[PDB]
């Protein structure tokens, strides 16, 4: 047991460094702007909107809806810890992220959150991907019209459907189990 | 008569084991230091007896003024059986002689006053009286004077002595010193001590300390002599210290200890009182059986309280066989029957399982194995009735003895010998009833014990019929454990809100836990919330920073021992202590627990020394235009040499499975050849690991075809990196920062320690230092070709320009500022040097990883020390115990938790591997696509973006120095997506037209170089129709 | 402990691979074609999950 | 004076004083190391080495 | 590995044969029990090991 508590904090070493370069890989803990001017890029449902005092969105809720069955999540010998970081203000790390690639785009991880406009940050996503920004110039507002409702049909699959849950769901019951 | 303090003194040796330079922590007898202490009074009249038990040791020191003190009593309780340790002093000696003591009121000696020339002091001389068992009697060897100190333990006997010969300067208490106290002699005796008991030369009839199985972690040095001793939890730094075994620690959270609490122990309940229980009625009946016509009633489904019968003041007799019948109800049992009846009165005795009698032999037979309880009751001024009470029969008569509770009622025409009867009885023909004829004028003998029978039936029935045992106030709000006829738990038994049913006795959760339970004496429920949990991980700074901790408790209700001398900031976490709350939320240090980072800090202004915490945010939300409008490009740049380290390999522990296990044993490899195949897999796969780091160490390092030798010839122009280069004047072949680095990782060591069957490395120190070499040559001066195949050489003025592009970068800043670039580079470098010298934060995790390398040998090795059901490390004083037949069975089962105990080492093993083959693809992956190279993908070469990495020597590992650009300003101004001229958008696939406000330039997308709208960089594509925000621009041709 | 242990070793894996999603898929645009999803990969938003 | 044993970094036995004289001593297991066989192919002749 | 794990059904811990029902039906039923509890012991020993 005495190594074992040592592989037990691996455990904890590791998930908290997954958490940090997953999450806390920014240099200032960081929450999003006021007003949402985007160009049709309607946030609600993934954006913590600030009416909710909690900073966490549609989508949140609907995954947490979804897998209430989390068994333990305590009493005998469960000795389960709470993250690092706490759920409220993991979600403002994911609002940190999001904000960040919204504003600092991909320039986010190399210091400074150097913020450049979100739709002209597009412009550099379709030239990564070998397709000239010509297109998001010529096309964006549809395309931002079929990314929203490409967005309310992952909350259908989040809602009437389970295809957006499954390895979740799958790797949350067999850590439960 | 104040107390005083004590600060660190009174560390004794282990044993004889003699160490060098290490840091240990064996657990023996110890003595808590800053532990109350008494300074005592010196002769200037108290008569000075400090006589005090010798608990777990006494701690003694003491500074002799007229060599008064000599008398010592160290006994269990001198009770004229039980000896004690004679001591006598010279002029700086010591000598001990043990037996007995046997002495009133006060023993001491005496020196007087006014001796006109001289003394002797040996008139009271209250020593000896019969020295009759002296065993190890063992003889050899003007302002404050020097220091005495003894201290001792318990171990069978060994009275072991410690003692040192040193002045103090302090003369009102204890010296302002620290030093050890080395063991003199160990006498053997073999009594013990318990009382310690003293006496001294005084005209007319020292300080006292105290030991408990406290801990300690030694710091001995190059002379291999103690020099310091600090406990673990008497300041909660020192657990830090001990959990991590050095005196000089970081700041961190170290987990210490949980803490199992249960106030109140628990509560027991049975449901409410008894219900269908009568038993008086049956008792004090007025209808009883006779002897051999016994009755035979049940009781069921009601309890019974063995006890409240007992104090039902209402009987004569108890007697109880078998189980305790006090308290017996806390038991419970299938069934008992309780029957009544009436027989002699002297035949108490009788009844009991194998005693005799007629009623034995005729009327009423008792088990051998009886499994109850046996009452008689006296009514004898009611026992008659007028008339006589010869209402109930006993049996004169019966051819055979009765079974174990066989009841014989007939009463047919009873035949003795074999002449008949013929249904008429007579002479020969016995009558087989008789009365008992109770009369009120009858002798004791007749005067009944009226007996009451209590059966307990403990067949394969169910067991239900059983007693109320501590049906008692519920505890609320208490955490408790409880015991509802069978069922534990810590639980918050208090009123729970929910619905019950009548199927609803006992209830689990999804997890199957008990989370509800149900009031068994009425209707009232309950719930069960576990209550504390939680371990504890101190958070305090090192030894460098002040000794004041901050103690954190995981996830547990403030319900044990609030701020005090043994503040309180309440948090998710739990309940935090030993630091005061902060509004202000700071940059994080240490993370505790629900985003919590603590650090020690001064508010000066009086002096506070407390840790103060906050929670998660670096800095805070920073306020720029981002909906549509500010772009932030750096004008400027940095580069910063993150030197992220990979492991990557690790010590090939091809290890002898028998060697291992079977040393100069061959009964021990027997026994394994029986289980055989495992240990052979086993050392087959880790020798497959051996291979696998090693393919990994080539692919990495050979991964060119062809030994290459640096040039001598340091021509790299202004940008020179000779700390990094062998510089060809030393001994191994290895650069400064290989030397900084191997200078700091240390600690397994050497190919010749044990079992520990260290492979050397394929690649030795020289070689691998060899392909260090050939890889930063290669990748310096040819690059790409001399790492795919044939070498094409290549200055680094143009091994770097190339990837900035590579980057997104452009090579025209190189050509405008690299003489700059090279001046911080070589900035960068002296940042390596001194922030690796001694600080060991950046060069963490590969002397982290050979650690648990290094630990993982050690549990292997001291996992024999764990020895399953064993006496021994190594069984063999065990293997020549026992005859080989007999080492056989042994050995068997012993041996066989030795080598499950290999395959779980060897599992971590190939574990540690697995992730260390993650990690050695992942340095084939640095190394090949990003430094034969550049990885174009963003930010995965540490962090920021990559340019160069240079392979320097690691034991199993690499660092790789990135030359990443960095951004340094933030010129986060208004933005235009294109240019919308006539319906039609200027713009380059790469950049962003910007501005401060002045004029509209294109520039790179991670460094603010601004240029000019052309027609080359900025090319016409689709239309600008559909933008978000676009505003317009001119276009110009040059 | 040890089934723990090595579905922490395959979980922590995908981590690394989350951490490299991070970068190469929300810090940043990974040339490296079609793994970021089915099709291309422009970008992503990342949120909370249990 | 009070020592007789002796140990290392490792905790195992590294030096051992004589209880019959003083000298500073040391221990090292006596060769181990391995026995791996360099050969050619079979298919080539029994040259042998060890 | 396959081999393996079917050859260490040889490697019988005490027991003679493969399949350890034979020396189940060798011994009387209740020392059958004893015998085969550390066999199957052993077994799951090989099944966590494969
Ligand atoms: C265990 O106890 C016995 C008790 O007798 C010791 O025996 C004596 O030991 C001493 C020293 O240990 C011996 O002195 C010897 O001195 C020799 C030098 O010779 C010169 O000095 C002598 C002094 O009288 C002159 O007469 C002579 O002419 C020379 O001028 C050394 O050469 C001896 O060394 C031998 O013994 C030691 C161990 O003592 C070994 O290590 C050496 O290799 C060598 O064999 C020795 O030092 C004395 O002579 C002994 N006398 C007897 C009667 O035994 C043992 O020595 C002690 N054990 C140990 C290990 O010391
Ligand atoms: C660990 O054990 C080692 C083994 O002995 C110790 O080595 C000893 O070190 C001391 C000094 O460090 C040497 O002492 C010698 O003393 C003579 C004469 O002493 C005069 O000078 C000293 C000042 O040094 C003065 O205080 C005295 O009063 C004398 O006037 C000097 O001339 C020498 O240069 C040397 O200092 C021992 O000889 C040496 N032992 C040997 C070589 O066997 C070591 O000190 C121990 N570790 C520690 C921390 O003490
Ligand atoms: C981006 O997404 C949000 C998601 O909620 C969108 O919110 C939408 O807001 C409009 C008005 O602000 C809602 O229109 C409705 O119109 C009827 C007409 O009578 C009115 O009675 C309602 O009270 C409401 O105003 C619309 O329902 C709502 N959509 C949803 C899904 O909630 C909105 O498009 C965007 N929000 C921004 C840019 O802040
Ligand atoms: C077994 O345990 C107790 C023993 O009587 C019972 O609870 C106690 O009795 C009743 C409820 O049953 C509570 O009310 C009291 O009743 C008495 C008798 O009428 C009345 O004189 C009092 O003024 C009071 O109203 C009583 O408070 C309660 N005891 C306490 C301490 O609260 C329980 O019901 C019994 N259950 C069974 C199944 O026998
Ligand atoms: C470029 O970025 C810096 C920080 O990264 C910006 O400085 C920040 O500017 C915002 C508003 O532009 C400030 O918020 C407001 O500041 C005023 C006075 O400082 C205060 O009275 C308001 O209550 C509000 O807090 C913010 O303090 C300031 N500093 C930060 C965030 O650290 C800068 O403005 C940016 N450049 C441009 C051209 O916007
Ligand atoms: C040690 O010596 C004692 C002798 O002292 C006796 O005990 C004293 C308390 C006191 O009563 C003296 O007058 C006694 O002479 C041994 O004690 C006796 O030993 C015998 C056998 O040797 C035994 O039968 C007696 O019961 C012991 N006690 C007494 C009171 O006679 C004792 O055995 C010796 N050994 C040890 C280990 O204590
Ligand atoms: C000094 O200590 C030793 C024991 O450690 C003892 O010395 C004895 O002293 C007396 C008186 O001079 C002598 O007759 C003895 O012969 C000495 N002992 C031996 C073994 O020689 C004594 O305890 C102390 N000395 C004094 C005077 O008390
Ligand atoms: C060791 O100390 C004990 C502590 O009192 C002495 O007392 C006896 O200890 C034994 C076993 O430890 C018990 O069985 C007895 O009941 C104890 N007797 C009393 C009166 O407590 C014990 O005598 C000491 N050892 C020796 C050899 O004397
Ligand atoms: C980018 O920043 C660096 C420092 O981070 C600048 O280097 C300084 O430049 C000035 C003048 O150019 C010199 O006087 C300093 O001695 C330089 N070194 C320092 C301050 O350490 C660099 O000049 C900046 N880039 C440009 C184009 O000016
Ligand atoms: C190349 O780098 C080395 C670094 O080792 C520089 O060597 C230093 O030279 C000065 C003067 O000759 C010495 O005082 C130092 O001791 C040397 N070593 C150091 C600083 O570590 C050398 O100057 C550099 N070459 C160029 C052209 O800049
Ligand atoms: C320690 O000494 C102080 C002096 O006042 C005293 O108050 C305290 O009770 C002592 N503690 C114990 C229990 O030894
Ligand atoms: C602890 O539990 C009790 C149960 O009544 C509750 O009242 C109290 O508020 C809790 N305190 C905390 C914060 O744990
Ligand atoms: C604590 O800090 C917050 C930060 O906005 C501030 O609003 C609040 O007034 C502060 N309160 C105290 C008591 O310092
Ligand atoms: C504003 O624009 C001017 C261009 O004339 C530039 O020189 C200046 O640096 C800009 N402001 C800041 C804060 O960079
Ligand atoms: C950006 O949005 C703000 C508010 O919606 C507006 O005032 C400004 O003109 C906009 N700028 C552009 C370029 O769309
Ligand atoms: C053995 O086979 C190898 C395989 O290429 C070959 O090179 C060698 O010449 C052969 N030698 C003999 C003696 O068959």
């Amino acid at each position: 047991c005495t190594q074992l508590n040592r592989a037990l904090t691996g455990i904890a070493v590791e998930q908290d460094k997954n958490t940090q370069e997953v999450f806390a890989q920014v240099k200032q803990i960081y929450k999003t702007p006021p007003i949402k001017d985007f160009g049709g890029f309607n946030f609600s449902q993934i954006l913590p909107d600030p009416s909710k005092p909690s900073k966490r969105s549609f989508i949140e809720d609907l995954l947490f809806n979804k897998v209430t069955l989390a068994d333990a999540g305590k009493f005998n010998g469960l000795t389960v810890l709470p993250p690092l970081l706490t759920d409220e203000m993991i979600a403002q790390y994911t609002s940190a992220l999001l904000a960040g690639t919204i504003t600092s785009g991909w320039t986010f991880g190399a210091g400074a959150a150097l913020q450049i406009p979100f739709a002209m940050q597009m412009a550099y996503r379709f030239n990564g991907i070998g397709v000239t920004q010509n297109v998001l110039y010529e096309n964006q507002k549809l395309i931002a019209n079929q990314f929203n409702s490409a967005i309310g049909k992952i909350q259908d699959s989040l809602s009437s459907t389970a295809s957006a849950l499954g390895k979740l769901q799958d790797v949350v019951n067999q850590n439960a189990q | 008569p104040a107390y005083t303090n004590s600060f660190t003194r009174g560390v004794y040796y282990p044993d004889k084991v003699f160490r060098s330079s290490v840091l240990h922590s064996t657990q023996d007898l110890f003595l808590p230091f800053f532990s109350n202490v008494t300074w005592f009074h010196a002769i200037h009249k108290r008569f000075d007896n400090p006589v005090l038990p010798f608990n777990d040791g006494v701690y003694f020191a003491s500074t002799e003024k007229s060599n008064i003190i000599r008398g010592w009593i160290f006994g269990t309780t001198l009770d004229s059986k039980t000896q004690s340790l004679l001591i006598v002093n010279n002029a700086t000696n010591v000598v001990i002689k043990v037996c007995e003591f046997q002495f009133c009121n006060d023993p001491f000696l005496g020196v007087y006053y006014h001796k006109n020339n001289k003394s002797w002091m040996e008139s009271e001389f209250r020593v000896y009286s019969s020295a009759n068992n002296c065993t190890f009697e063992y003889v050899s060897q003007g302002n404050f004077k020097n220091l005495r100190e003894f201290v001792f333990k318990n171990i069978d006997g060994y009275f072991k002595i410690y003692s040192k010969h040193t002045p103090i300067n302090l003369v009102r208490d204890l010296p302002q010193g620290f030093s050890a106290l080395e063991p003199l002699v160990d006498l053997p005796i073999g009594i013990n001590i318990t009382r310690f008991q003293t006496l001294l030369a005084l005209h007319r009839s020292y300080y006292v300390g105290y030991l408990q199985p406290r801990t300690f972690l030694l710091k001995y040095n190059e002379n291999g002599t103690i020099t310091d001793a600090v406990d673990c939890a008497l300041d909660p730094l020192s657990e830090t210290k001990c959990t991590l075994k050095s005196f000089t620690v970081e700041k961190g959270i170290y987990q210490t200890s949980n803490f199992r609490v249960q106030p109140t122990e628990s509560i027991v309940r049975f449901p409410n009182i008894t219900n269908l229980c009568p038993f008086g009625e049956v008792f004090n009946a007025t209808r009883f059986a006779s002897v051999y016509a016994w009755n035979r009633k049940r009781i069921s489904n009601c309890v019974a309280d063995y006890s409240v019968l007992y104090n039902s003041a209402s009987f004569s007799t108890f007697k109880c066989y078998g189980v305790s019948p006090t308290k017996l109800n806390d038991l419970c049992f299938t069934n008992v029957y309780a029957d009544s009846f009436v027989i002699r009165g002297d035949e108490v005795r009788q009844i009991a399982p194998g005693q005799t009698g007629k009623i034995a032999d005729y009327n009423y037979k008792l088990p051998d194995d009886f499994t109850g309880c046996v009452i008689a009751w006296n009514s004898n001024n009611l026992d008659s009735k007028v008339g006589g009470n010869y209402n109930y029969l006993y049996r004169l008569f019966r051819k055979s003895n009765l079974k174990p509770f066989e009841r014989d009622i007939s009463t047919e025409i009873y035949q003795a010998g074999s002449t008949p009867c013929n249904g008429v009885e007579g002479f020969n023909c016995y009558f087989p009833l008789q009365s008992y004829g109770f009369q009120p004028t009858n002798g004791v003998g007749y005067q009944p014990y009226r007996v009451v029978v209590l059966s307990f039936e403990l067949l394969h029935a169910p067991a239900t019929v059983c007693g109320p045992k501590k049906s008692t106030n519920l505890v609320k709000n208490k955490c408790v454990n409880f015991n509802f006829n069978g069922l534990t738990g810590t639980g918050v038994l208090t009123e729970s809100n929910k619905k019950f049913l009548p199927f609803q006795q006992f209830g689990r959760d999804i997890a199957d836990t008990t989370d509800a339970v149900r009031d068994p004496q009425t209707l009232e429920i309950l719930d069960i919330t576990p209550c504390s949990f939680g371990g504890v991980s101190v958070i305090t700074p090192g030894t460098n920073t002040s000794n004041q901790v901050a103690v954190l408790y995981q996830g547990v209700n403030c319900t044990e021992v609030p701020v005090a001398i043994h503040n309180v900031f309440q948090t998710r976490a739990g309940c935090l202590i030993g630091a005061e709350h902060v509004n202000n939320s700071y940059e994080c240090d240490i993370p505790i627990g629900a985003g919590i980072c603590a650090s020690y800090q001064t508010q000066t202004n009086v002096a506070s020394q407390s840790i103060i915490a906050y929670t998660m945010s670096l800095g805070a939300e920073n306020s720029v235009a981002y909906s549509n409008n500010s772009i932030a490009i750096p004008t400027n740049f940095t580069i910063s040499v993150t030197t992220e380290i990979l492991p990557v390999s690790m010590t090939k522990t091809s290890v002898d499975c028998t060697m291992y296990i079977c040393g100069d044993s061959t009964e021990c490899s027997n026994l394994l050849l029986q289980y055989g195949s495992f240990c052979t897999q086993l050392n087959r796969a880790l020798t497959g690991i051996a291979v696998e780091q090693d393919k990994n160490t080539q692919e990495v390092f050979a991964q060119v075809k062809q030994i290459y030798k640096t040039p001598p010839i340091k021509d790299f122009g202004g940008f020179n990196f000779s700390q990094i280069l062998p510089d060809p004047s030393k001994p191994s072949k290895r650069s400064f920062i290989e030397d900084l680095l191997f200078n700091k990782v240390t600690l397994i060591c050497a190919q010749k320690f044990n079992g520990l069957t260290v492979l050397p490395p394929l690649l030795t120190d020289e070689m691998i230092a060899q392909y260090t070499s050939a890889l930063l040559a290669g990748t310096i001066t040819s690059g790409w070709t001399f790492g795919a195949g044939a070498a094409l050489q290549i200055p680094f003025a143009m091994q770097m320009a190339y990837r900035f592009n590579g980057i997104g970068v452009t090579q025209n800043v190189l050509y405008e500022n690299q003489k700059l670039i090279a001046n911080q580079f070589n900035s960068a470098i002296g940042k390596i040097q001194d922030s690796l010298s001694s600080t060991a934060s950046a060069l963490g995790k590969l002397q982290d990883v050979v650690n648990q390398n290094a630990q993982a040998l050690n549990t292997l090795v001291k996992q024999l020390s764990s020895n399953f059901g064993a006496i021994s490390s190594v069984l063999n004083d065990i293997l020549s115990r026992l005859d080989p037949p007999e080492a056989e069975v042994q050995i068997d089962r012993l041996i066989t938790g030795r080598l499950q105990s290999l395959q779980t080492y060897v599992t971590q093993q190939l574990i540690r591997a697995a992730e260390i083959r993650a990690s050695a693809n992942l340095a084939a992956t640095k190394m090949s696509e990003c430094v034969l190279g550049q990885s174009k993908r963003v930010d995965f070469c540490g962090k920021g973006y990559h340019l160069m990495s240079f392979p320097q020597s690691a034991p199993h590992g690499v660092v790789f120095l990135h030359v990443t650009y960095v951004p340094a300003q933030e010129k986060n101004f208004t933005t235009a997506p294109a240019i919308c001229h006539d319906g039609k958008a200027h713009f380059p696939r790469e950049g962003v037209f910007v501005s401060n406000g002045t004029h509209w330039f294109v520039t790179q997308r991670n460094f603010y170089e601004p240029q000019i709208i052309t027609t080359d960089n900025t090319f016409v594509s689709g239309n600008c129709d559909v933008v978000i925000g676009i505003v317009n621009n001119t276009v110009y041709d040059p």
